């Protein structure tokens, strides 16, 4: 009632991968709990639906999602006669934090952001009057939107518009804002180029992608991620997207992308990759198996033929299927990142954190 | 009644290779092709052996042409002219061979070879049909051969990464598994998941599978200690024409040296090597990859969905066949001892 | 009791003139798409689903296509799909020829109606199993069975003139209302289809027409008993009288698989694009399903297609989606794009050609422009001559250098209008139009009012 | 229960004589089979005489479970070893072979039912129906395996 | 907060005048429970605290009258004489409401989970919500209609899409001139358009702020209904951007909060519907329906209150052994020995003698049947009276209305 | 490290025993004592079981300026095979481990012990013509090693010279 009930697992998992949870997207949290907004606040509520449903997807739509859902929390925030807000502010924001976990694993944007709301939050002064302070609060959530996302993504774009050059045949991956703006923004300002969508199941975000750059009238083919060793020898560039850098350099993205970098580093093919300085961490990973997001695995059934293989695999007790959401790239698979502060090696990651913690 | 069924016959066998297959496996496209020469032997009319040679080159060309991704078929016409060829020299006083066919520096230095089919023999269609029945014999059992050495490259609680659905692969699997336990990894291999399908077999065994699509392959391969793959031809420098998304685990099992392991029968080594031709892989509709009911985006999307991947003989550790194994180093030889080079090109 | 052989009824006429003035010398299934003629299309596809007997129906130019037809594949000793051609002079619509049909008796079971212009690759096995199991469960009260392809409402195939709507009972498959979409804003259903199912009466806009039918013979002797009926006269009143007649119609909707109906020139060009794409697989250029020695080719990369003895010019591109036919002779430093060139063209020098089909013969000269025109057999382009989109050159028309020709221009060696209306004063050739040395009349919207002119 | 016995007269075939063998193992001088018109006594397909060709390994032509038409080169009644070759049968012979073990099978299978009805419990039993049956037509036609066969068919009717 | 529920209670049974004079509506005993109970539990089984009630006098004086919930209604009263209609309600109740509404009917009976409605408002962050129950068929006798006399029942064509979820179509076959017209855009936008016919419409809308924010402005539209929701679906695809409700909507959507700087895989009204085909849904309005609603209750009451046992404590029956497990007895209700009820729900204070078959009926309060008396199938009112042995089988005897003694009549309706 | 992760993880642990002081052998002993599925081998033994090995996690005894090891004998080895087959290799190592020499020379890195601990005394005449030596230590190149875990953190072995700049001071480098 006042905790909000665990999700339950789905079905079997793969014995690497046991120790991260499994969750099916048709059994939601909301089944147990009061329509009437209780516990949870209602933009919470609905934000953890809109998660664990795949309605909110990408780091960069997830944080502002959590965003906007956070300064509606803060907008409705009463101080209890006995508490700071300093406080309890804090306090409250937890459960909340832990049921949109609940509902589907946070992205590293994510984290960061809650991170920021956090320290922000600590630092409001006890002798601030309570209205004073949510409108602060809210004007900084406003100020962390537009300029850790908003004005990076422009900065992020004028640089990448420098490598990009006549005549290129950039291969971009899945579905990112972030590659799609810059494309977009290149091929306007005059540059003439071919862009290869690789798409890979079950998502299928690249689709995404081909649409836009279609509405732009940018040329595009497309094809499926194991055909990608076929098209490499006519690909001039490769342009990735990623949802996290680790402290170590490794670049956290959808799944594929460190096979794309390995085999575009197999064709000699230069691999960058575009991230906003928000979304770097401290945290460093060596493989896909410690932490990861296993997605709903009757996704992975498809409809070949009249028959359905896979149809009630949950009644062979061998049969496993691993729906992995996430990969590492190692950076010696990377040639260059672009962000806000311009382009910069792989390994340069831990230091702009530095520059970016000591101004905090 | 010879000639109207025999032609027939090719006919629906050209036909059926130009439009599908069916069900049809590599097993059964080399049996197929081989009765087909062997009526073709025993009912056209030929005096010498340079009559018949050149009659079957004219229908294994045609063969060959209804489907070039088809090398099966390619394989048994060549296979059935080294025989012809052997048995014409056996007849014809030369004592051993198989070893003055090929160039060899040896045989350059002592002398060489002056060609001559004309001559007549009675009895060279009988041995020529002996020895296609001899063939026949060996596919009959080249499956179960190679699934026999499962024990010797499996051990317990090993993970073995495959993808797609290979026959010969599935057997070799199933027999290991009566003795030893081991975990299975299978790519689906889009667009058709085949592997699927490899995948609830190998659960039907009792099998440990798991069942992951291709952008996992890099993933995964960290903790897989074995790949053992089919094919669909063994090239002539040892390099594959597998199904695609080969090359990329290929590339992922050498960044991990993990060994990757071909089990492929004798029948499937192609003596082409991969100069160019334009006719190595083999593309079907985009309606795989895009789906029809995508709309005007696709007027303007250039979808290619090719089926075939090259994998260069470096990224290959060892081919497992009906005789053994071998290393792609050795394919050569077994190219010399299986097929003629005035034989390459049909 | 095992069926009868599969039979199929071809109708190689189209009874109306959607492809004027083309049509004047050249039958509609003898066009080139991707320099195989359409007909050819049609017989590999009931060849290939496994018709063994095929029924070609002429009237309109009948001699052309038997001439065409007698050389063909199809038309071998070796063949198991016997083709039989009927021909005659008093054919005007469908109606006639499914009216003879049934007076000769041709048809003892289930047969399949295509036109002569039908591009497909289905598979009618599922189809027809469902056509007779539904035969054999209710006696002689489904009738015909329409095959429909999943596609978007925007997609390039779906013309506004052919574009349908159908409601159906999705729990049986059946149609219940059908309607053409043409000019229309509001599409009007009447309320008798709630009457039975309350449950599955899906109204589907999704629906491309094939222009396949798996037909009982009763569908030939509804067509005897209304000797008033085109197929959408008799889809409509089947639907329209079901109450005298308990006759259904059912339909068969294919998604992995590709068919389409060229019934006008904006579905030609949607057609050979898809076809160029491999869309059709596996009735794809280099294929050579028809087994003609002048129509092999190479398929190299980007859906590039090129003929045997073929000469490409120092810097000529070909960018994608191209197939060029055997002996074109290309000049230098030319760009073709999305095109289809016939056998024996000859292309100059800084030639463009973008989504523009040339078919056997024709000629252009040096610094020529084309964009989404047609050029039919033996035309001729001079130098400085820019063609809009959707220019079409019929055949044997030559146009003069230094012209621009606007956007829908159709040139054709008869008069525009002058035959037209005589349904004597040989008018000259204006310059101010075709230029000088241009041979041919501009055809204005007489003729253009179902041309390639449409969104 | 697991009656069987002899399909001819003769313990023991002769040289140059087709007969039909059932693969039970693989040896290093070559492939130990069981007579199967001999109730099932051993013999070797010797490596050597198993093909014209120069062969590697025996597995090649060779599968365990597997029926094959051989001529037998070598007797030992007193060792009791016979020595089979499939390089020297000839397809008509296979043929003949083939035919020969079908109709004398058929026999065994009518006597071994007949015995069977008869709650036969032992194989001399067996011996000595097919004694009074089955080789007196053999002998009195002298042909083995079709003699008895041809007198069967002249039955019925 | 998020949601403000609101009982719409002013009082209908158009179809119902026999029964809807001598008690109201909302307050017909439905097994031994009033009417508006259901509807209230629900939304305390559910999680809420408060409500606003729309109701007359006597319906707030019961509501008062030691009725049984926990959470604190408010009950707002309007002018009897008056004629308005739910939109109308919703107007006047307008100062009240700060948060998205949630409004329901005085007579829906169901056990489906609400949350399965509220998620499609949640997740889509749909102006609209709707619930509706698949097309069911009556085979049951009405105790009072068997002469036929069957009305034509206009029905409702829905067309959702193929998700089964959105809303695209809606219409009233009095409207439609024997022809079904569909815009063609809404085809190009959704190709595959479902169609149903015997929906049932459960009336639980989950409408935003700013719908009433608009209807406030507009005071063409009377009934939610009949005529807000259809106005809602229709725009819904009449283009985009008196003033139009596309201009009342001031808050940006949280599946495209920020159209640029993010991917979300002009379409600001979203009405969104649940069609549940299996379970209990029922919207009390007619005979056939209340007595239905009166038969299947016993399990839907002995889930929802397990604690309340199906005969009352209170009750006096000499013949212990002749009620059926879906029986129910309310307080005092004391029956005589030889007396059987199988299926039949039984009132409060009621004087049932020996020797009395009550057969698959509903009994209400202060109802008296004398000895030999037998009633099948039959509805008895409150203050009713049977006579020494009269018979009673599918008949609807109406408030303190008196039967002769051994007078067997059928299919009547005794209304006096 | 190990004991932390093996009280809510399940993982086998292969200890090699670093001869000839076979510590090791201890180390095999403590995480048997806690449950961990363990398993001891020689050090020829680490090439052949690296194939298997899905991660190597390494002491230290010195971290240099440019992220190399000054580690026990025989991690030179175990590095080189762990990049044979792209097995990431962790340093769980303390910050006060960091010394800012650079591995220029200088003649002090390896320790040589007794040559008892390899050869015998008991061998003999045999001695006084073989030249026995026990290196004590093993330099392993920073492009062998993945990751460093220090009680501040992950890092990578290129950052380590930021961590040389905060700790000490450029003049402070020669004592
Ligand atoms: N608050 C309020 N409730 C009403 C009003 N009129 C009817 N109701 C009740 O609210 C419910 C919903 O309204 P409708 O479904 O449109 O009822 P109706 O239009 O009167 O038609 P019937 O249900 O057949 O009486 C009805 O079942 C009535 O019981 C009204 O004017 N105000």
């Amino acid at each position: 009632r006042q905790q909000v009930p665990t999700r339950k697992d789905y079905g079997s998992k793969v014995s690497l991968f046991s120790h991260l949870p499994q969750y099916s997207r048709q059994n939601s949290l909301t089944q147990f709990m009061s329509i009437p907004s209780s516990v949870i606040h209602p933009a919470m509520v609905r934000l953890g639906l809109q998660y664990s449903q795949g309605l909110v997807s990408g780091s960069n739509a997830r944080c502002i999602a959590l965003l906007r859902a956070l300064q509606q929390v803060i907008q409705d925030y009463t101080t209890p006669p006995n508490e700071e807000l300093s406080r309890d502010l804090v306090n409250k924001l937890k459960p909340y934090m832990s049921f949109l976990t609940q509902c589907r694993p946070l992205s590293a944007s994510m984290h960061n952001a809650i991170k920021f709301l956090n320290k922000e939050i600590t630092s409001v002064g006890s002798s601030k009057r309570e209205e004073e302070a949510k409108s602060e609060l809210r004007a900084a959530i406003d100020r962390y939107v537009q300029e850790k996302i908003v004005l990076a993504a422009q900065a992020i774009s004028r640089f990448a518009y420098q490598k990009i050059s006549n005549g290129d045949v950039i291969l971009v991956y899945g579905c990112s804002s972030l590659v799609s703006r810059i494309l977009q923004e290149a091929w306007t300002e005059g540059r003439r180029f071919r862009v290869v969508v690789v798409d890979s199941r079950p998502w299928l975000e690249g689709r995404h992608t081909l649409r836009s750059l279609v509405h732009a009238g940018v040329p595009a083919s497309y094809l499926l991620i194991p055909a990608a060793s076929y098209v490499l020898p006519e690909v001039s560039k490769v342009l990735l997207g990623a949802h996290a850098l680790l402290a170590n350099g490794s670049v956290m993205s959808r799944v594929g992308t460190a096979q794309l970098a390995l085999v575009a580093r197999a064709h000699n093919v230069p691999v960058l990759v575009c991230c906003e300085t928000y979304k770097f961490c401290e945290r460093v990973q060596t493989d896909a198996f410690v932490s990861n997001e296993l997605d709903d695995p009757d996704d992975l059934q498809c409809k070949r033929g009249e028959h359905v293989a896979l149809a009630n695999w949950q009644n062979h007790a061998s049969l496993r299927l691993l729906n992995l959401v996430y990969d590492v790239t190692p950076p010696e698979l990377v040639d260059l990142v672009i962000t806000e502060l311009g382009m910069i090696p792989c390994s340069s990651v831990p230091v702009v954190l530095r520059v970016k913690s000591s101004d905090q | 009644a010879k000639g109207s069924e025999l032609s027939e016959r090719i006919e629906s066998f050209v036909e059926t290779l130009k439009r599908g297959g069916g069900p049809r496996s590599s097993e059964e496209m080399a049996r197929e092709t081989l009765g087909l020469l062997r009526q073709i032997i025993t009912d056209h009319r030929w005096s010498n052996a340079g009559e018949l040679m050149e009659l079957i080159r004219r229908e294994g060309r045609r063969m060959t042409a209804a489907q070039p991704s088809e090398t099966t078929v390619g394989n048994m016409v060549r296979r059935v002219l080294k025989i012809i060829r052997e048995e014409y020299g056996r007849l014809h006083g030369r004592s051993d061979e198989s070893d003055q066919q090929e160039s060899l520096h040896k045989l350059l230095t002592s002398g060489g070879l002056n060609e001559d089919f004309s001559f007549h023999y009675a009895q060279l269609q009988s041995n020529i049909i002996e020895a296609i029945n001899e063939l026949l014999v060996e596919l009959e059992g080249t499956m179960e051969n190679i699934a026999a050495q499962a024990l010797e490259h499996i051990h317990s609680n090993e993970v073995i990464m495959t993808i797609g659905f290979s026959r010969t692969v599935e057997a070799f699997l199933k027999e290991a598994a009566r003795k030893r336990k081991f975990h299975v990894i299978v790519a689906e291999c889009a667009p058709f998941c085949q592997g699927h399908e490899m995948a609830v077999n190998l659960s039907k065994a009792g099998i440990e599978t798991t069942v992951m699509t291709d952008a996992a392959i890099f993933a995964v391969m960290s903790r897989v200690n074995k790949v053992i793959i089919g094919t669909k031809t063994i090239l002539a420098n040892g390099a594959l024409r597998a199904v695609t998304g080969t090359h990329t685990l290929a590339l992922a099992a050498k960044h991990h040296s993990t060994p990757l392991i071909v089990c492929a029968p004798m029948f499937k080594l192609s003596p082409q090597f991969p100069n160019e031709e334009d006719s190595f892989h083999k593309f079907v509709a985009p309606e795989e990859v895009l789906p029809f009911t995508e709309g005007d985006i696709l007027e303007k999307v250039s979808v290619h969905c090719p089926v075939f991947d090259y994998v260069p003989p470096e990224l290959i550790t060892l081919f497992i066949s009906n005789i053994g194994g071998n290393a792609p180093s050795y394919i050569y030889r077994l190219m010399s001892e299986l097929y003629h080079p005035d034989d390459h090109v049909l | 009791e095992p069926p009868p052989p599969l039979q199929a009824v071809l109708v190689a006429d189209s009874f109306d003139r959607r492809f004027f003035p083309i049509s004047k010398d050249q039958p509609r299934v003898l066009l080139p798409l991707a320099n195989v003629a359409l007909i050819d299309y049609t017989l590999e596809f009931l060849t290939a689903t496994g018709v063994q007997e095929t029924f070609v129906f002429c009237c309109w130019k009948a001699a052309q296509i038997k001439e065409h037809l007698l050389k063909s594949k199809w038309c071998r000793p070796t063949s198991l799909n016997v083709v039989r051609i009927i021909t005659s002079e008093l054919y005007r619509s469908l109606g006639d020829v499914l009216r003879d049909v049934d007076a000769k008796a041709l048809v003892r079971s289930d047969f399949l109606l295509v036109y002569g212009d039908v591009i497909s690759n289905i598979n009618i096995t599922r189809a027809l199993e469902e056509h007779r199991l539904r035969r054999k469960l209710e006696k002689n009260v489904s009738v015909m069975t329409m095959i429909f392809k999943e596609s978007s409402p925007s997609h390039p195939t779906r013309c506004h003139e052919d574009n349908v709507v159908v409601a159906v009972d999705s729990t049986t498959n059946r149609v219940l209302h059908f309607q053409k979409t043409q000019g229309l804003r509001r599409f009007a259903f009447p309320l008798s289809l709630f009457q039975g199912s309350s449950d599955g009466v899906e109204v589907r806009y999704d629906l491309l027409d094939c222009h396949i039918s798996i037909c009982s013979p009763q569908v030939a002797q509804l067509f005897t008993d209304n000797f008033d009926y085109t197929r959408d006269d008799f889809v409509r009143g089947l639907l329209v009288n079901e109450e005298i007649l308990g006759n259904q119609i059912h339909m068969h909707v294919t998604a992995k698989e590709y068919g389409a109906r060229v019934s006008n020139l904006h579905m030609y060009s949607a057609v050979c694009a898809d076809v160029i794409r491999r869309w059709v697989y596996p009735l794809t250029p280099e294929a050579n399903f028809t087994d003609s020695t002048t129509q092999s080719c190479t398929h190299s990369r980007h859906n590039i297609y090129r003929g045997p003895e073929v000469s490409l010019g120092h810097g000529s591109i070909l960018e994608e989606n191209v197939l060029l036919g055997s002996g074109t002779v290309i000049g230098s430093n030319c760009f073709i794009t999305n095109s289809v060139i016939g056998p024996g063209c000859h292309i100059g020098d800084n030639v463009v050609l973008d989504q523009t089909y040339l078919w056997q013969g024709v000629r252009v000269a040096a610094g020529a422009q084309i964009h989404q025109s047609l050029l039919c057999d033996n035309a001729e382009v001079k130098e400085r001559v820019t063609l809009k989109p959707r220019s079409v050159l019929t055949s044997q028309v030559v146009v003069g250098p230094n012209i621009t020709l606007p956007e829908g221009s159709v040139i054709s060696l008869h008069p525009p209008d002058a035959e037209e209306d005589e349904d004597v004063k040989m008018k000259g050739y204006n310059p101010a139009e075709v230029g000088a040395a241009g041979k041919g009349y501009l055809w204005k919207a007489a003729g253009m009012n179902m041309e390639e002119e449409e969104e | 229960p697991g009656l069987s016995c002899r399909f001819y007269q003769h313990k023991f075939p002769e040289v140059e004589d087709v007969v039909m063998v059932n693969v039970r193992s693989i040896a290093e001088m070559g492939a130990y089979v069981s007579l199967l018109e001999y109730n099932n006594i051993e013999g070797m397909i010797l490596l050597s005489e198993l093909s014209r060709r120069r062969i590697r390994s025996i597995n090649k032509l060779i599968r365990i479970g597997r029926n094959e038409c051989v001529v037998v080169i070598r007797v030992d009644k007193e060792k009791g070893y016979i020595d089979l070759s499939k390089r020297r049968v000839s397809p008509e012979e296979a043929i003949k072979c083939e035919d020969k073990f079908t109709k004398s099978k058929t026999v065994y299978s009518i006597l071994r039912h007949v015995a069977e009805v008869l709650e036969y419990t032992k194989d001399e039993q067996l011996e000595s129906l097919f004694q009074r049956t089955a080789w007196v037509f053999d002998d009195k036609y002298k042909r083995p395996g079709y003699g008895a066969y041809d007198a069967f068919k002249h039955a019925v009717s | 907060m998020e949601f403000q529920a609101v009982v719409m209670a002013v009082g209908g049974g158009s179809r119902m005048t026999d029964l809807t004079s001598s008690i109201p509506k909302p307050l017909l005993p439905v097994g031994n429970k009033p009417l508006i109970w259901y509807p209230l539990n629900l939304l305390e089984r559910v999680g809420f605290e408060e409500v606003i009630v729309v109701t007359t006098r006597d319906v707030q004086k019961a509501l008062c009258a030691e009725f049984k919930m926990k959470m604190k209604p408010d009950i707002v009263c309007i002018p009897d004489d008056a004629d308005m209609g739910t939109a109308d309600s919703l107007r006047y109740i307008y100062p009240k409401l700060k948060t998205d509404v949630l409004v329901l009917s005085c007579d829906l009976i169901t056990d489906v989970a609400l949350h399965e409605v509220v998620d499609l408002f949640r997740a889509y962050d749909a102006s609209l919500a709707m619930l509706m129950r698949k097309g069911q068929d009556s085979i049951e006798p009405v105790p009072g209609q068997k002469g036929k006399k069957k009305a034509v029942e206009q029905r409702d064509f829905i067309g959702v899409d193929s998700t089964g979820k959105r809303l695209l179509f809606m219409a009233n076959e009095a409207d439609l001139d024997e022809e079904l017209v569909i815009k063609g855009s809404i085809l190009q936008k959704h190709p595959r358009i479902r169609f149903h016919t015997g929906l049932v419409d459960a009336h639980l809308y989950c409408l935003k702020k700013y719908i009433v924010d608009f209807l406030m402005e507009n005071g063409s539209i009377t009934s939610i209904r009949s005529e807000l929701i259809p106005y809602l679906v229709r725009k819904q695809f009449s283009s985009a951007s008196s003033l139009d409700i596309y201009s009342f909507i001031k808050e940006a959507n949280t599946l495209n909060l920020a159209p640029y700087d993010a991917c979300w895989n002009r379409s600001q009204v979203r009405c969104y519907v649940h069609i549940m085909k299996e379970g209990l849904c029922s919207r009390v309005s007619t005979l056939g329906l209340y007595m239905e609603a009166n038969r299947q209750v016993p399990k839907l009451l002995s889930a929802l209150c397990p604690e309340e046992p199906p005969v009352h404590s209170s009750a006096q029956i000499v013949s212990k052994h002749l009620v059926g497990v879906d029986s129910l007895i309310g307080p005092e209700t004391q029956i005589g020995e030889k007396s059987s009820i199988k299926r039949s729900v039984i009132g409060s204070s009621c004087l049932i003698k020996d020797r009395v078959t009550i057969t698959n009926c509903l009994l209400m309060n202060s109802v008296t049947v004398e000895e030999g008396s037998n009633i099948q199938g039959s509805v008895i009112c409150n203050n009713a009276v049977i006579e020494k042995g009269a018979d009673i089988k599918d008949c609807l005897i109406g408030s303190g209305q008196r039967i002769e003694a051994k007078a067997k009549r059928v299919n009547e309706v005794i209304v006096g």
